[PDB]
């Protein structure tokens, strides 16, 4: 009779996986979105005799660190990072989260903000003169020009800090912002170094790295597995109803 | 209704909104001064369900926790403010802008709107208007029987009269610039209104303090790249189909579940 | 008691009941778990009913002890 | 045994949701129609011990005040309101209903009548000279040019009153016309002001905001929920029937 | 019910409604274009009017 619960787990966990891919698959055309690859973990239930039951918990071993491909927007301060490079952003609470969205914006007061909770580079928040005409250089140096001054007055006004950290040492943190896995902190410290090898492209955005082929095959497999567990549940229940008749007379 | 259904419907909503943005941005080719719109999406919060354990590093262990997350709410519709191409209209009372700036217009209700459009005219009293009669502030009153109207590169507008060998300077047509051009709140009729994301309007003559010059006889065209819109349309249709497949797969899962 | 799982959210920022960061609260019921609970509860109910019938026969037969 | 009632409730109320969606969904291509969004309310059954049951009562919290999308018809007196705007109309019983249908019409005797029960503006029902040739301006003024008079005689003949109100402070009134909620009446009063900032889009109509996407999953979830309720009912009755053998013998 | 406004509450009542009955088939009287038939007995109209 307890077999049903094992099957039940799988079904529920399968639904959980579906949810993952859904939030994975709806986020196509999200700038810089990193897909959330999913897995199923076997959980043996070691006990007192003849361990036959194992449960089917679901999991997200992290995010897919595969760089999505680029849209040339020609916008002066759309920034695209090279592979395994991250923009640093002051998060909501105030902390260095990491992002791949280069859709930079400038507020009316001269504040450079990938979507609010702004950006961090070489100091605190990056602030630029109000008459922006901003350009972002190849290695991040931010140069500015007042729109009504001669072009030979474009001295740099800031620097855009970039960070190398990939995969096993990066963890999503309930926002679009990643952080360090608390295991890569008895390591390279809480606030990371600037890694003077991460390059930038201006005028290019990076899109979601959601491969639709693996998503589609994932959904197919999920549907089939769900309905297989459904058969197991039906058979077990019908067995139980069949067998409660030992006790009569 | 289980979470997969609602997440996939957020995805379908997002693709529908993106298609609305594309369709508007497409239909407004041959709209003067129109600035292409780009839909920017953002993911919603992730609900951690089971925090990741300890990575003992004794073996290569998968870092499995479980956070699902949801939704694709549209976070912005950025107006891509760039200098569009010029087309000659041969109309004397017409003008385009060389660089940033907006003509200030007095709305019927009293406030000020701002337009990047030079399809100007004159009403029965000589006042400049904007294709719908909205007065261009400050008022410029053309004399009754002018031989010709000239609007210089810095807005100094003059008329030629019968007999005098001098273009009497009849008005000044000054521009308005914002510290954040993208933040203007579009209201229709080719009009933007200033909001907290754009800052106060800064008034100035063209060519000074960052305002762009003026080119008479020309109209700025929409900076819509139709090839981009077509490629985005293909992407939107495919993403819509994929999300519909997500909904359908979840639905047949549910059918089998409720069978027994 | 109540199942204190974190009460899965949805986004409808025009609906009342949505806080800052408009996020309706949307009960966290897992339908598969509840259907399995209903099936198992019905089966256990049947087993106990049918234990009761067996025991009732047992006792009514005990009353004919001897005579 | 009373569980069946709760399940019944759900099933019954789900049908009501279906009904709403159907009326919500047949009314696509109905001018200016406001989709009636719907929700399900949990209803606890506070009692003398073990508060375990809750009902599933169906409800319609209000209407979706999301502006439907515009159709350009170039008809001189087809009106589209801006967001959160309403045309005021003398209802059948006589009271200021509010509509988004700008499909204005003129009778032979010059009564401006959004589908009859006429329109209200700056006074009673708006009346125009019989040879109307109406034009409607951006802020609501209505000008009339008799067909056989010089065109410099387009003196304004009326004004179309417009009102700002949306969502929480507006409810449907068993006709296509909306009214204030009587919670927004110890507020901006019984008859609202003209709000001279709501604009008119002339020559353009507004269609219904019936979102097919959310309606399609409304229906999918409704069907699934219904047949889950049927499974619960089946198990409950089979339980009771097999139980009834206790009392016999 | 009443909006007690102590807490943000959904304004839930219930009305179902029905039907999409056709209420009109309007005729849009805008001036159409003209075609030359070279036919002397043919005639078109400039503006509002009808032949009795």
């Amino acid at each position: 009779d307890h077999a049903i619960y094992t099957a039940m787990g799988a079904a529920s966990q399968t639904l959980n996986q579906q949810a993952v891919t859904a939030s994975n698959l709806a986020n196509a055309s999200t700038p810089g979105f990193r897909a959330q690859l999913n897995a199923l973990r076997a959980v043996p239930v070691d006990g007192l005799s003849l361990a036959t039951r194992t449960l089917v918990t679901a999991s997200t071993p992290g995010a897919d660190m595969t760089p999505g491909q680029l849209d040339y927007t020609s916008r002066p301060l759309d920034v695209a990072l090279q592979q395994d490079g991250w923009l640093v952003v002051q998060a909501a609470d105030g902390a260095e989260g990491y992002t791949r969205n280069g859709n930079i914006q400038v507020g009316p007061t001269g504040q450079l903000t990938i979507q609010g909770h702004p950006v961090i580079g070489e100091g605190g928040p990056i602030t630029v003169p109000e008459g922006s005409e901003i350009t972002i250089a190849a290695d991040g140096t931010i140069s500015a020009l007042n729109p009504g001054d001669p072009p030979n007055t474009v001295a740099p006004v800031g620097r855009l800090k970039l960070v190398k950290a990939e995969g096993n040492e990066v963890q999503r943190s309930d926002d679009g912002l990643f952080r360090l896995t608390a295991e890569a902190q008895a390591e390279r410290g809480a606030v990371l170094a600037a890694d003077p090898s991460i390059r930038i492209m201006s005028g290019v955005l990076e899109g979601s790295n959601v491969k639709p082929v693996e998503a589609m095959t994932d959904m197919i497999a999920n549907a089939r597995r769900f309905e297989m567990q459904m058969k197991v549940i039906t058979s077990v229940d019908e067995n139980e109803g069949r067998a409660n008749q030992l006790l009569s007379m | 209704m289980i979470s997969s259904l609602w997440i996939a419907k957020t995805g379908l909503d997002a693709q529908q909104t993106n298609m609305d943005v594309i369709a508007n941005n497409l239909a407004n080719v041959s709209t003067n001064g129109f600035k292409r719109q780009r839909a920017v999406f953002e993911d919603l919060l992730y609900q951690t369900i089971r925090q990741p354990g300890a990575q003992s590093s004794e073996q290569t262990t998968l870092p499995s926790g479980l956070q699902i997350g949801t939704g694709v709410r549209p976070v912005a519709t950025e107006r891509l403010h760039s200098q569009g191409n010029l087309s000659q209209t041969n109309n004397s009372k017409d003008v385009a802008i060389k660089g940033q700036g907006f003509f200030q217009v007095m709305l019927p209700d009293g406030t000020s709107a701002y337009t990047r459009d030079g399809s100007f005219q004159v009403d029965q009293n000589g006042q400049l208007v904007t294709a719908g009669g909205f007065q261009v502030q400050p008022a410029i009153t053309i004399p009754a029987n002018a031989l010709s109207i000239t609007i210089g590169r810095d807005g100094v507008v003059s008329v030629t009269q019968q007999g005098q060998a001098a273009p009497v300077q009849v008005g000044q047509l000054n521009l308005t610039t914002f510290m954040n051009d993208t933040g203007l709140e579009s209201i229709g009729e080719n009009l933007y209104i200033e909001t907290q994301s754009s800052g106060a309007p800064n008034e100035s003559t063209p060519g000074l303090n960052g305002a762009g010059l003026l080119y008479q006889g020309y109209v700025e065209t929409s900076n819509v790249n139709v090839a981009e819109e077509l490629v985005n349309m293909i992407q939107v249709q495919r993403a819509y189909e994929i999300n519909s497949k997500a909904v359908s797969t979840t639905d047949q899962m549910l059918q089998k579940l409720t069978q027994l | 008691i109540e199942s204190q799982a974190p009460e899965k959210l949805v986004y409808e920022p025009g609906n009342p009941l949505a806080d800052a960061n408009g996020y309706v609260k949307m009960p966290n019921v897992d339908v598969v778990g509840e259907m399995v609970n209903t099936m198992s509860a019905s089966r256990s109910y049947q087993a106990n009913i049918e234990v009761l019938n067996t025991v009732k026969s047992m006792m009514l037969k005990t009353l004919t002890l001897g005579q």
